[PDB]
RNA sequence: GUGGGAGAGGGUGGUGGAAUUCCCGGAGUAGCGGUGAAAUGCGCAGAUACCGGGAGGAACGCCGAUGGCGAAGGCAGCCACCUGGUCCACCCGUGACGCUGAGGCGCGAAAGCGUGGGGAGCAAACCGGAUUAGAUACCCGGGUAGUCCACGCCCUAAACGAUGCGCGCUAGGUCUCUGGGUCUCCUGGGGGCCGAAGCUAACGCGUUAAGCGCGCCGCCUGGGGAGUACGGCCGCAAGGC
Protein backbone atom coordinates (compact mmCIF):
# COMPACT_ATOMS: atom_id res chain seq x y z
CA UNK A 1 0.00 0.00 0.00
CA UNK A 2 1.98 3.03 -1.05
CA UNK A 3 -0.60 5.19 -2.49
CA UNK A 4 -3.95 4.46 0.04
CA UNK A 5 -4.50 3.68 3.79
CA UNK A 6 -5.39 0.01 2.15
CA UNK A 7 -9.04 0.14 4.54
CA UNK A 8 -9.77 -3.47 6.16
CA UNK A 9 -12.01 -6.12 4.92
CA UNK A 10 -15.60 -5.97 6.63
CA UNK A 11 -15.96 -9.52 7.50
CA UNK A 12 -19.81 -10.95 7.76
CA UNK A 13 -21.56 -11.93 10.65
CA UNK A 14 -21.34 -15.22 12.67
CA UNK A 15 -24.33 -16.85 10.83
CA UNK A 16 -24.61 -18.17 14.60
CA UNK A 17 -23.54 -15.45 16.96
CA UNK A 18 -24.17 -12.88 14.92
CA UNK A 19 -20.44 -11.95 15.63
CA UNK A 20 -17.87 -10.61 13.10
CA UNK A 21 -14.89 -11.88 15.60
CA UNK A 22 -16.09 -15.66 15.18
CA UNK A 23 -16.78 -15.27 11.45
CA UNK A 24 -12.57 -14.23 11.18
CA UNK A 25 -11.41 -16.97 13.81
CA UNK A 26 -13.55 -19.23 11.24
CA UNK A 27 -11.44 -18.31 8.66
CA UNK A 28 -8.04 -18.58 9.97
CA UNK A 29 -8.88 -21.90 10.64
CA UNK A 30 -10.25 -22.48 7.09
CA UNK A 31 -7.67 -24.01 5.00
CA UNK A 32 -7.78 -24.95 1.25
CA UNK A 33 -11.02 -22.89 1.13
CA UNK A 34 -12.73 -24.48 2.64
CA UNK A 35 -15.15 -22.82 4.94
CA UNK A 36 -17.87 -25.29 5.58
CA UNK A 37 -15.61 -27.98 7.25
CA UNK A 38 -13.78 -25.32 9.09
CA UNK A 39 -17.05 -23.81 11.05
CA UNK A 40 -18.24 -27.41 11.71
CA UNK A 41 -14.51 -27.53 13.45
CA UNK A 42 -15.27 -24.18 15.57
CA UNK A 43 -18.83 -25.42 16.32
CA UNK A 44 -18.49 -28.99 17.28
CA UNK A 45 -15.87 -27.05 19.34
CA UNK A 46 -18.40 -25.15 21.02
CA UNK A 47 -20.32 -27.87 22.01
CA UNK A 48 -17.12 -29.27 23.90
CA UNK A 49 -16.30 -25.67 25.80
CA UNK A 50 -20.04 -25.78 26.75
CA UNK A 51 -20.54 -29.48 27.90
CA UNK A 52 -16.96 -29.78 29.51
CA UNK A 53 -17.49 -26.20 31.32
CA UNK A 54 -21.27 -25.02 32.52
CA UNK A 55 -19.99 -21.45 30.87
CA UNK A 56 -21.60 -19.65 27.44
CA UNK A 57 -18.39 -20.35 24.74
CA UNK A 58 -19.79 -16.63 23.67
CA UNK A 59 -17.93 -15.23 26.03
CA UNK A 60 -14.79 -17.51 26.51
CA UNK A 61 -13.77 -16.98 23.03
CA UNK A 62 -13.80 -13.36 23.78
CA UNK A 63 -12.26 -14.08 26.76
CA UNK A 64 -9.71 -16.11 25.36
CA UNK A 65 -8.62 -13.97 22.40
CA UNK A 66 -8.56 -10.77 25.33
CA UNK A 67 -5.75 -12.64 26.95
CA UNK A 68 -3.75 -13.26 24.04
CA UNK A 69 -3.95 -10.15 23.19
CA UNK A 70 -0.48 -7.86 23.04
CA UNK A 71 0.28 -4.49 24.22
CA UNK A 72 3.37 -4.29 22.85
CA UNK A 73 5.91 -5.67 20.13
CA UNK A 74 9.23 -5.56 18.77
CA UNK A 75 10.59 -4.82 15.69
CA UNK A 76 13.48 -4.22 13.25
CA UNK A 77 14.71 -0.84 11.85
CA UNK A 78 17.96 -0.55 9.72
CA UNK A 79 20.03 1.76 11.95
CA UNK A 80 24.23 2.10 11.78
CA UNK A 81 24.90 -0.97 10.32
CA UNK A 82 23.27 -3.60 11.72
CA UNK A 83 20.10 -3.39 12.67
CA UNK A 84 18.00 -3.15 16.38
CA UNK A 85 14.97 -4.86 17.57
CA UNK A 86 12.42 -2.03 18.32
CA UNK A 87 9.67 -2.36 21.30
CA UNK A 88 6.55 -0.28 19.99
CA UNK A 89 2.82 -0.54 20.62
CA UNK A 90 0.53 -2.65 18.59
CA UNK A 91 -2.27 -1.06 16.67
CA UNK A 92 -5.73 -2.82 17.92
CA UNK A 93 -5.94 -4.14 14.48
CA UNK A 94 -3.10 -6.11 14.55
CA UNK A 95 -3.70 -7.28 18.53
CA UNK A 96 -6.76 -8.61 16.52
CA UNK A 97 -4.91 -10.68 13.55
CA UNK A 98 -2.15 -12.13 16.28
CA UNK A 99 -4.16 -13.01 18.73
CA UNK A 100 -6.54 -14.93 16.42
CA UNK A 101 -4.16 -16.73 14.41
CA UNK A 102 -2.17 -17.06 17.52
CA UNK A 103 -5.24 -19.42 19.41
CA UNK A 104 -5.22 -21.39 15.91
CA UNK A 105 -1.35 -22.21 15.64
CA UNK A 106 -0.86 -23.01 19.03
CA UNK A 107 -3.99 -25.45 18.69
CA UNK A 108 -2.88 -27.44 16.41
CA UNK A 109 0.45 -27.96 17.84
CA UNK A 110 -1.78 -29.36 20.82
CA UNK A 111 -1.57 -33.57 21.39
CA UNK A 112 -5.24 -34.40 21.18
CA UNK A 113 -6.63 -36.15 18.54
CA UNK A 114 -9.40 -34.54 17.10
CA UNK A 115 -9.74 -30.84 15.51
CA UNK A 116 -12.67 -29.65 17.49
CA UNK A 117 -11.09 -30.85 20.53
CA UNK A 118 -7.71 -29.00 20.74
CA UNK A 119 -9.78 -25.61 19.87
CA UNK A 120 -12.10 -26.01 22.65
CA UNK A 121 -9.16 -27.01 24.98
CA UNK A 122 -6.90 -24.42 23.75
CA UNK A 123 -9.58 -22.03 23.92
CA UNK A 124 -10.37 -22.68 27.83
CA UNK A 125 -6.94 -22.85 28.36
CA UNK A 126 -6.23 -19.48 26.70
CA UNK A 127 -8.99 -17.43 28.75
CA UNK A 128 -8.03 -18.88 32.07
CA UNK A 129 -4.65 -17.61 31.35
CA UNK A 130 -2.46 -20.55 30.52
CA UNK A 131 -1.55 -22.54 27.44
CA UNK A 132 0.31 -22.49 24.39
CA UNK A 133 -1.13 -19.38 23.01
CA UNK A 134 -0.98 -16.94 25.63
CA UNK A 135 2.98 -17.92 26.33
CA UNK A 136 3.74 -16.10 22.54
CA UNK A 137 1.71 -13.27 24.40
CA UNK A 138 3.91 -13.47 27.23
CA UNK A 139 6.84 -13.79 25.28
CA UNK A 140 5.99 -10.66 23.01
CA UNK A 141 6.03 -8.45 25.39
CA UNK A 142 8.86 -9.79 27.11
CA UNK A 143 10.96 -8.64 24.07
CA UNK A 144 10.02 -5.25 25.12
CA UNK A 145 10.96 -4.04 28.59
CA UNK A 146 14.13 -6.38 27.30
CA UNK A 147 15.00 -4.09 24.41
CA UNK A 148 13.47 -1.58 26.17
CA UNK A 149 16.37 0.94 25.64
CA UNK A 150 15.77 1.52 22.63
CA UNK A 151 12.47 3.17 23.31
CA UNK A 152 13.75 6.60 21.43
CA UNK A 153 13.88 4.59 18.58
CA UNK A 154 9.86 4.78 18.21
CA UNK A 155 9.19 5.23 14.48
CA UNK B 1 23.55 7.61 58.12
CA UNK B 2 24.05 11.71 57.96
CA UNK B 3 20.36 12.98 57.31
CA UNK B 4 21.32 15.66 54.79
CA UNK B 5 17.58 15.73 53.56
CA UNK B 6 18.47 18.91 51.13
CA UNK B 7 21.07 19.42 48.84
CA UNK B 8 21.93 19.41 44.54
CA UNK B 9 22.00 17.16 41.84
CA UNK B 10 24.56 16.88 39.22
CA UNK B 11 23.84 15.16 35.64
CA UNK B 12 27.17 14.66 34.02
CA UNK B 13 26.00 14.13 30.65
CA UNK B 14 27.94 13.02 27.48
CA UNK B 15 27.17 11.19 24.62
CA UNK B 16 28.59 7.80 25.69
CA UNK B 17 27.35 7.90 29.18
CA UNK B 18 24.76 9.77 31.72
CA UNK B 19 25.65 9.93 35.27
CA UNK B 20 24.19 11.37 38.58
CA UNK B 21 25.64 12.50 41.24
CA UNK B 22 23.98 13.73 44.48
CA UNK B 23 25.83 16.35 46.87
CA UNK B 24 24.56 18.00 50.25
CA UNK B 25 24.42 21.85 50.20
CA UNK B 26 27.92 22.57 50.57
CA UNK B 27 28.79 19.99 47.17
CA UNK B 28 30.27 17.03 48.75
CA UNK B 29 28.68 14.10 47.66
CA UNK B 30 26.41 11.85 49.13
CA UNK B 31 25.59 8.95 46.65
CA UNK B 32 25.70 8.32 42.97
CA UNK B 33 24.70 6.04 39.85
CA UNK B 34 25.61 5.83 36.38
CA UNK B 35 25.01 3.99 33.06
CA UNK B 36 27.63 1.22 34.30
CA UNK B 37 26.64 1.32 38.01
CA UNK B 38 23.29 -0.29 36.68
CA UNK B 39 23.54 -3.26 34.39
CA UNK B 40 24.76 -1.44 31.01
CA UNK B 41 27.70 -1.92 30.00
CA UNK B 42 28.64 -0.73 26.34
CA UNK B 43 27.07 1.99 23.95
CA UNK B 44 23.72 0.96 26.29
CA UNK B 45 24.88 3.25 29.02
CA UNK B 46 24.99 6.90 26.66
CA UNK B 47 20.67 6.09 26.08
CA UNK B 48 18.21 7.74 27.64
CA UNK B 49 17.17 4.23 29.64
CA UNK B 50 20.42 4.27 30.94
CA UNK B 51 19.63 7.59 32.00
CA UNK B 52 16.62 6.99 33.69
CA UNK B 53 17.53 4.21 35.41
CA UNK B 54 20.89 5.90 36.33
CA UNK B 55 19.26 8.97 38.17
CA UNK B 56 16.79 6.98 39.28
CA UNK B 57 19.25 4.27 41.29
CA UNK B 58 21.17 7.68 42.78
CA UNK B 59 17.63 9.35 43.63
CA UNK B 60 16.72 6.02 45.92
CA UNK B 61 20.27 5.95 47.10
CA UNK B 62 19.79 9.84 48.32
CA UNK B 63 16.87 8.77 50.43
CA UNK B 64 18.48 6.10 52.83
CA UNK B 65 20.13 9.26 53.78
CA UNK B 66 16.74 11.12 53.90
CA UNK B 67 16.93 13.83 51.21
CA UNK B 68 13.96 14.84 50.24
CA UNK B 69 14.50 18.43 48.57
CA UNK B 70 16.98 18.63 45.68
CA UNK B 71 18.36 21.44 43.18
CA UNK B 72 19.03 20.15 39.94
CA UNK B 73 22.33 20.62 37.95
CA UNK B 74 23.31 19.85 34.33
CA UNK B 75 26.18 19.87 32.60
CA UNK B 76 26.71 18.32 28.95
CA UNK B 77 24.18 17.82 25.90
CA UNK B 78 23.90 13.96 25.63
CA UNK B 79 20.79 11.55 24.52
CA UNK B 80 18.92 11.16 28.18
CA UNK B 81 20.17 14.46 29.54
CA UNK B 82 16.77 15.26 29.44
CA UNK B 83 15.62 11.94 30.18
CA UNK B 84 17.26 11.98 33.64
CA UNK B 85 15.92 15.39 34.49
CA UNK B 86 12.31 14.06 33.56
CA UNK B 87 12.84 10.88 36.20
CA UNK B 88 14.92 13.06 38.84
CA UNK B 89 11.21 15.05 38.61
CA UNK B 90 9.09 11.62 39.31
CA UNK B 91 11.68 10.40 41.30
CA UNK B 92 9.59 11.49 44.89
CA UNK B 93 12.66 14.04 45.01
CA UNK B 94 10.67 16.91 45.16
CA UNK B 95 13.01 19.08 42.41
CA UNK B 96 13.78 22.88 43.77
CA UNK B 97 15.43 24.12 40.50
CA UNK B 98 16.98 23.37 37.12
CA UNK B 99 20.33 25.00 35.93
CA UNK B 100 22.19 24.49 33.11
CA UNK B 101 26.14 24.79 33.80
CA UNK B 102 27.95 23.07 30.94
CA UNK B 103 31.22 24.83 30.84
CA UNK B 104 32.37 26.62 27.53
CA UNK B 105 35.94 27.51 27.02
CA UNK B 106 36.33 31.43 25.76
CA UNK B 107 38.57 29.72 23.16
CA UNK B 108 41.48 28.30 25.34
CA UNK B 109 42.48 24.95 24.15
CA UNK B 110 42.71 23.45 21.51
CA UNK B 111 40.57 20.45 20.65
CA UNK B 112 41.01 17.18 19.51
CA UNK B 113 40.55 16.39 15.51
CA UNK B 114 37.57 14.21 16.09
CA UNK B 115 35.81 17.89 17.29
CA UNK B 116 38.15 19.74 14.40
CA UNK C 1 9.57 42.15 21.99
CA UNK C 2 11.08 45.10 23.02
CA UNK C 3 14.49 46.33 21.95
CA UNK C 4 17.14 48.27 25.12
CA UNK C 5 17.62 51.42 23.66
CA UNK C 6 13.80 51.78 23.32
CA UNK C 7 13.05 51.47 26.49
CA UNK C 8 15.88 53.05 28.20
CA UNK C 9 16.88 57.08 28.81
CA UNK C 10 19.62 59.50 27.60
CA UNK C 11 22.75 57.44 28.76
CA UNK C 12 26.58 57.75 28.58
CA UNK C 13 27.55 54.71 26.86
CA UNK C 14 31.10 55.62 27.06
CA UNK C 15 30.96 55.19 30.84
CA UNK C 16 32.12 51.50 32.24
CA UNK C 17 30.98 52.39 35.96
CA UNK C 18 27.43 52.58 35.45
CA UNK C 19 25.59 49.37 36.33
CA UNK C 20 22.28 49.57 36.34
CA UNK C 21 22.35 50.52 32.82
CA UNK C 22 24.35 48.17 31.27
CA UNK C 23 23.18 45.20 33.19
CA UNK C 24 20.39 45.99 30.73
CA UNK C 25 22.28 44.84 27.94
CA UNK C 26 23.66 41.59 28.88
CA UNK C 27 21.26 38.22 28.82
CA UNK C 28 20.47 35.84 31.48
CA UNK C 29 23.65 34.16 30.80
CA UNK C 30 26.63 37.15 31.35
CA UNK C 31 26.46 37.22 27.34
CA UNK C 32 26.66 40.93 25.54
CA UNK C 33 23.40 41.30 23.22
CA UNK C 34 23.38 41.32 19.69
CA UNK C 35 22.51 44.55 17.66
CA UNK C 36 18.89 43.02 16.75
CA UNK C 37 18.35 42.70 20.48
CA UNK C 38 19.77 45.92 21.71
CA UNK C 39 18.86 48.41 18.79
CA UNK C 40 22.08 50.40 18.84
CA UNK C 41 24.04 51.29 16.13
CA UNK C 42 27.11 49.81 14.19
CA UNK C 43 29.07 52.84 15.79
CA UNK C 44 27.28 52.04 19.18
CA UNK C 45 27.56 48.89 19.61
CA UNK C 46 31.22 48.46 18.80
CA UNK C 47 31.67 51.57 21.63
CA UNK C 48 28.99 49.20 23.80
CA UNK C 49 31.35 46.20 23.83
CA UNK C 50 34.09 47.74 24.96
CA UNK C 51 32.56 49.76 27.88
CA UNK C 52 30.72 46.59 28.63
CA UNK C 53 34.44 44.32 28.78
CA UNK C 54 35.77 47.19 31.09
CA UNK C 55 33.29 46.91 33.37
CA UNK C 56 33.58 43.45 33.92
CA UNK C 57 37.47 43.69 34.67
CA UNK C 58 36.31 45.93 37.36
CA UNK C 59 33.93 43.35 39.00
CA UNK C 60 30.92 44.78 38.32
CA UNK C 61 29.57 43.14 34.97
CA UNK C 62 29.47 39.34 35.35
CA UNK C 63 31.46 37.20 32.36
CA UNK C 64 28.92 34.69 32.83
CA UNK C 65 26.32 33.47 34.43
CA UNK C 66 24.12 30.13 35.17
CA UNK C 67 21.04 29.91 33.20
CA UNK C 68 17.70 28.86 35.68
CA UNK C 69 15.76 26.61 32.89
CA UNK C 70 15.86 23.28 31.01
C1' G D 1 48.67 73.95 6.48
C1' U D 2 44.63 74.09 9.67
C1' G D 3 40.70 71.70 12.20
C1' G D 4 38.05 66.97 12.84
C1' G D 5 37.35 61.38 12.34
C1' A D 6 36.99 55.79 12.29
C1' G D 7 39.80 51.11 12.78
C1' A D 8 41.45 43.10 15.39
C1' G D 9 47.46 48.47 11.25
C1' G D 10 52.46 47.65 13.83
C1' G D 11 55.97 47.32 18.36
C1' U D 12 56.56 47.12 24.08
C1' G D 13 55.02 46.49 28.98
C1' G D 14 51.27 45.26 32.10
C1' U D 15 46.77 42.57 33.20
C1' G D 16 41.47 39.79 33.44
C1' G D 17 38.03 35.87 33.35
C1' A D 18 36.20 31.07 31.13
C1' A D 19 38.12 26.18 29.90
C1' U D 20 41.87 21.79 29.69
C1' U D 21 45.89 19.33 32.42
C1' C D 22 48.60 18.37 36.87
C1' C D 23 49.28 18.72 42.49
C1' C D 24 46.95 19.35 47.69
C1' G D 25 42.74 18.71 50.78
C1' G D 26 37.48 17.51 51.68
C1' A D 27 33.65 14.22 50.43
C1' G D 28 32.26 9.58 47.91
C1' U D 29 31.85 3.78 45.42
C1' A D 30 32.80 0.34 40.81
C1' G D 31 33.65 1.65 37.15
C1' C D 32 35.18 5.43 33.70
C1' G D 33 36.46 6.12 28.87
C1' G D 34 35.62 5.21 23.99
C1' U D 35 33.01 3.07 19.21
C1' G D 36 29.14 1.11 14.00
C1' A D 37 30.02 -2.46 17.62
C1' A D 38 34.36 -2.89 20.32
C1' A D 39 39.30 -3.73 22.40
C1' U D 40 44.29 -1.59 24.00
C1' G D 41 43.99 2.36 27.97
C1' C D 42 42.82 4.07 33.02
C1' G D 43 40.55 2.51 37.98
C1' C D 44 40.96 -0.74 45.24
C1' A D 45 47.93 2.71 45.81
C1' G D 46 40.13 4.66 45.44
C1' A D 47 39.70 6.86 39.18
C1' U D 48 35.16 8.94 36.62
C1' A D 49 31.24 12.32 38.72
C1' C D 50 31.19 16.80 43.09
C1' C D 51 33.05 21.00 46.38
C1' G D 52 37.38 24.01 47.76
C1' G D 53 42.81 25.65 47.52
C1' G D 54 47.13 25.87 44.39
C1' A D 55 50.68 25.74 39.87
C1' G D 56 51.49 26.23 34.74
C1' G D 57 51.02 27.01 29.66
C1' A D 58 48.33 28.30 25.39
C1' A D 59 44.05 30.65 23.05
C1' C D 60 40.56 34.84 23.63
C1' G D 61 33.27 32.88 24.12
C1' C D 62 29.41 36.53 23.67
C1' C D 63 30.18 41.56 21.13
C1' G D 64 31.12 39.34 15.68
C1' A D 65 29.00 41.06 11.01
C1' U D 66 27.64 39.47 4.09
C1' G D 67 31.75 44.32 9.32
C1' G D 68 36.76 47.15 10.15
C1' C D 69 42.36 47.84 9.29
C1' G D 70 47.01 46.77 6.34
C1' A D 71 51.14 47.17 0.38
C1' A D 72 50.98 42.00 0.59
C1' G D 73 51.94 38.06 4.34
C1' G D 74 48.24 39.06 7.73
C1' C D 75 45.67 41.52 12.32
C1' A D 76 40.35 39.63 17.62
C1' G D 77 40.12 39.87 25.91
C1' C D 78 41.29 44.49 28.47
C1' C D 79 44.73 48.73 29.92
C1' A D 80 48.77 52.18 29.08
C1' C D 81 53.26 54.18 26.35
C1' C D 82 55.81 54.43 21.40
C1' U D 83 54.05 54.45 16.40
C1' G D 84 52.48 53.84 10.77
C1' G D 85 48.66 54.39 7.16
C1' U D 86 44.14 56.71 5.68
C1' C D 87 39.60 59.66 5.16
C1' C D 88 36.58 64.34 5.50
C1' A D 89 35.72 70.04 6.05
C1' C D 90 38.08 74.95 5.13
C1' C D 91 40.19 76.68 -0.40
C1' C D 92 45.02 78.92 3.40
C1' G D 93 50.30 77.87 1.40
C1' U D 94 54.29 75.60 -2.52
C1' G D 95 53.74 75.93 -8.21
C1' A D 96 54.22 70.09 -12.50
C1' C D 97 57.59 69.06 -7.53
C1' G D 98 54.08 63.87 -11.58
C1' C D 99 53.25 58.14 -13.21
C1' U D 100 55.48 53.56 -13.71
C1' G D 101 59.71 51.16 -12.49
C1' A D 102 64.78 46.52 -15.27
C1' G D 103 68.48 46.49 -10.77
C1' G D 104 69.20 47.29 -5.54
C1' C D 105 67.28 47.08 -0.49
C1' G D 106 63.31 45.91 3.07
C1' C D 107 58.79 42.81 4.16
C1' G D 108 57.14 37.97 3.47
C1' A D 109 51.34 32.23 6.25
C1' A D 110 52.65 27.50 7.44
C1' A D 111 56.24 24.11 7.59
C1' G D 112 61.55 23.37 8.25
C1' C D 113 67.01 24.77 10.36
C1' G D 114 70.64 26.78 14.57
C1' U D 115 71.58 28.38 20.00
C1' G D 116 69.04 28.92 24.67
C1' G D 117 64.55 28.71 27.00
C1' G D 118 59.41 26.74 27.64
C1' G D 119 56.08 22.71 27.46
C1' A D 120 49.01 22.94 29.53
C1' G D 121 46.17 21.27 25.12
C1' C D 122 47.01 19.25 20.35
C1' A D 123 49.95 16.27 17.59
C1' A D 124 54.11 14.19 11.96
C1' A D 125 57.18 10.06 13.25
C1' C D 126 56.50 6.17 16.39
C1' C D 127 54.02 2.48 20.35
C1' G D 128 49.42 -0.04 20.82
C1' G D 129 43.87 -1.52 20.09
C1' A D 130 40.42 -2.21 16.17
C1' U D 131 38.56 -2.67 10.96
C1' U D 132 40.06 -5.47 6.86
C1' A D 133 41.11 -10.33 1.98
C1' G D 134 45.59 -7.18 3.61
C1' A D 135 45.53 -1.66 6.86
C1' U D 136 52.06 0.51 5.93
C1' A D 137 44.94 4.27 6.39
C1' C D 138 40.51 6.65 7.74
C1' C D 139 37.93 5.13 13.69
C1' C D 140 40.11 4.38 19.15
C1' G D 141 43.83 4.69 23.31
C1' G D 142 49.02 6.59 24.08
C1' G D 143 52.97 9.86 22.40
C1' U D 144 58.39 12.72 20.33
C1' A D 145 59.90 16.69 17.05
C1' G D 146 56.81 20.78 16.62
C1' U D 147 53.12 24.13 17.59
C1' C D 148 54.45 29.06 22.17
C1' C D 149 58.90 32.90 23.60
C1' A D 150 64.01 35.28 22.54
C1' C D 151 67.97 35.95 18.75
C1' G D 152 69.59 34.55 14.03
C1' C D 153 68.44 31.71 9.24
C1' C D 154 64.99 29.75 5.41
C1' C D 155 62.06 33.26 0.78
C1' U D 156 58.19 28.74 -0.72
C1' A D 157 52.21 28.70 -1.52
C1' A D 158 45.40 27.62 -4.47
C1' A D 159 51.44 33.97 -1.50
C1' C D 160 43.76 34.01 -5.12
C1' G D 161 40.08 38.65 -7.01
C1' A D 162 43.85 32.41 -10.27
C1' U D 163 42.39 39.85 -12.44
C1' G D 164 50.29 44.29 -12.00
C1' C D 165 50.22 49.98 -11.08
C1' G D 166 48.47 55.08 -11.98
C1' C D 167 44.99 58.39 -14.59
C1' G D 168 40.90 60.19 -17.59
C1' C D 169 36.10 58.76 -19.51
C1' U D 170 31.15 55.77 -19.98
C1' A D 171 22.79 54.85 -17.34
C1' G D 172 21.04 53.68 -12.86
C1' G D 173 18.91 50.96 -8.67
C1' U D 174 19.91 48.82 -3.94
C1' C D 175 22.23 47.05 0.84
C1' U D 176 26.37 48.86 3.99
C1' C D 177 30.87 50.92 7.04
C1' U D 178 32.63 56.03 7.90
C1' G D 179 33.10 61.28 7.42
C1' G D 180 30.59 66.27 6.14
C1' G D 181 26.14 68.86 4.96
C1' U D 182 21.06 73.54 4.24
C1' C D 183 20.20 65.69 7.78
C1' U D 184 12.45 62.44 2.95
C1' C D 185 17.83 63.19 1.36
C1' C D 186 22.39 65.56 -0.85
C1' U D 187 27.55 64.94 -1.02
C1' G D 188 32.58 62.32 -0.41
C1' G D 189 35.84 57.68 0.85
C1' G D 190 35.53 52.13 1.40
C1' G D 191 32.95 47.20 1.32
C1' G D 192 28.49 43.99 -1.22
C1' C D 193 24.42 42.86 -4.73
C1' C D 194 21.35 43.66 -9.42
C1' G D 195 21.95 45.74 -13.99
C1' A D 196 22.57 50.78 -19.32
C1' A D 197 26.01 51.00 -23.07
C1' G D 198 29.80 47.93 -24.38
C1' C D 199 33.32 43.56 -24.00
C1' U D 200 33.64 38.09 -23.68
C1' A D 201 34.45 31.51 -26.84
C1' A D 202 30.99 30.95 -23.11
C1' C D 203 30.39 31.27 -17.81
C1' G D 204 30.38 35.95 -16.90
C1' C D 205 32.45 41.50 -16.15
C1' G D 206 29.66 46.02 -15.98
C1' U D 207 31.87 53.98 -12.03
C1' U D 208 35.58 48.51 -7.08
C1' A D 209 35.70 46.89 -15.59
C1' A D 210 36.97 41.88 -17.65
C1' G D 211 34.11 48.62 -21.11
C1' C D 212 36.56 53.11 -24.07
C1' G D 213 41.74 55.28 -24.12
C1' C D 214 47.01 56.59 -22.58
C1' G D 215 52.00 55.73 -19.91
C1' C D 216 55.31 52.22 -17.75
C1' C D 217 56.96 47.18 -15.64
C1' G D 218 56.31 41.74 -15.38
C1' C D 219 55.10 37.49 -18.28
C1' C D 220 53.21 33.94 -22.63
C1' U D 221 54.19 31.03 -27.72
C1' G D 222 51.57 22.84 -28.14
C1' G D 223 51.64 18.27 -24.20
C1' G D 224 55.26 14.57 -22.00
C1' G D 225 60.63 14.93 -20.90
C1' A D 226 60.81 19.02 -16.53
C1' G D 227 60.70 23.19 -12.67
C1' U D 228 64.41 17.80 -14.36
C1' A D 229 70.11 17.96 -16.18
C1' C D 230 74.37 21.32 -16.37
C1' G D 231 76.39 25.89 -14.95
C1' G D 232 75.90 30.09 -11.69
C1' C D 233 74.25 32.88 -7.26
C1' C D 234 72.20 32.03 -2.35
C1' G D 235 71.57 28.56 2.14
C1' C D 236 74.33 25.43 8.18
C1' A D 237 70.89 21.95 6.09
C1' A D 238 66.28 20.81 3.82
C1' G D 239 66.36 23.47 -0.52
C1' G D 240 65.38 28.23 -3.17
C1' C D 241 65.90 31.95 -7.68
MG1 LIG E 1 29.35 4.44 26.20
MG1 LIG F 1 33.80 18.47 24.79
MG1 LIG G 1 31.55 22.89 19.20
MG1 LIG H 1 28.69 19.85 18.22
MG1 LIG I 1 36.55 23.60 13.62
MG1 LIG J 1 44.13 62.37 13.46
MG1 LIG K 1 45.90 47.46 17.11
MG1 LIG L 1 41.90 13.61 45.31
MG1 LIG M 1 43.89 -2.93 34.98
MG1 LIG N 1 54.37 22.67 34.92
MG1 LIG O 1 32.09 34.77 15.09
MG1 LIG P 1 40.96 47.49 2.87
MG1 LIG Q 1 43.71 35.82 2.63
MG1 LIG R 1 46.72 57.87 14.52
MG1 LIG S 1 44.75 79.01 -3.59
MG1 LIG T 1 51.67 82.31 -6.54
MG1 LIG U 1 61.43 45.51 -7.20
MG1 LIG V 1 58.92 33.58 6.07
MG1 LIG W 1 56.92 29.06 11.24
MG1 LIG X 1 63.32 25.69 16.87
MG1 LIG Y 1 45.82 13.55 22.47
MG1 LIG Z 1 46.07 9.93 17.69
MG1 LIG a 1 37.81 -4.86 2.13
MG1 LIG b 1 46.19 29.69 -16.23
MG1 LIG c 1 51.16 32.87 -9.25
MG1 LIG d 1 27.08 51.07 -5.36
MG1 LIG e 1 24.52 62.85 9.47
MG1 LIG f 1 30.85 53.16 -3.39
MG1 LIG g 1 23.67 43.97 -23.58
MG1 LIG h 1 27.77 41.60 -12.20
MG1 LIG i 1 32.30 59.50 -13.23
MG1 LIG j 1 39.54 51.55 -14.68
MG1 LIG k 1 58.96 32.38 -16.17
MG1 LIG l 1 49.44 14.37 -19.96
MG1 LIG m 1 57.93 20.47 -26.12
MG1 LIG n 1 49.79 10.27 -18.38
MG1 LIG o 1 55.98 20.78 -16.73
MG1 LIG p 1 60.37 23.22 -7.00
MG1 LIG q 1 74.17 24.83 -19.68
MG1 LIG r 1 72.26 23.55 -8.95
MG1 LIG s 1 77.69 26.18 -0.16
MG1 LIG t 1 64.13 15.17 1.74
MG1 LIG u 1 60.68 21.83 -3.13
Amino acid sequence: ARRRRAEVRQLQPDLVYGDVLVTAFINKIMRDGKKNLAARIFYDACKIIQEKTGQEPLKVFKQAVENVKPRMEVRSRRVGGANYQVPMEVSPRRQQSLALRWLVQAANQRPERRAAVRIAHELMDAAEGKGGAVKKKEDVERMAEANRAYAHYRW
Amino acid sequence: KRQVASGRAYIHASYNNTIVTITDPDGNPITWSSGGVIGYKGSRKGTPYAAQLAALDAAKKAMAYGMQSVDVIVRGTGAGREQAIRALQASGLQVKSIVDDTPVPHNGCRPKKKFR
Amino acid sequence: KAKVKATLGEFDLRDYRNVEVLKRFLSETGKILPRRRTGLSAKEQRILAKTIKRARILGLLPFTEKLVRK
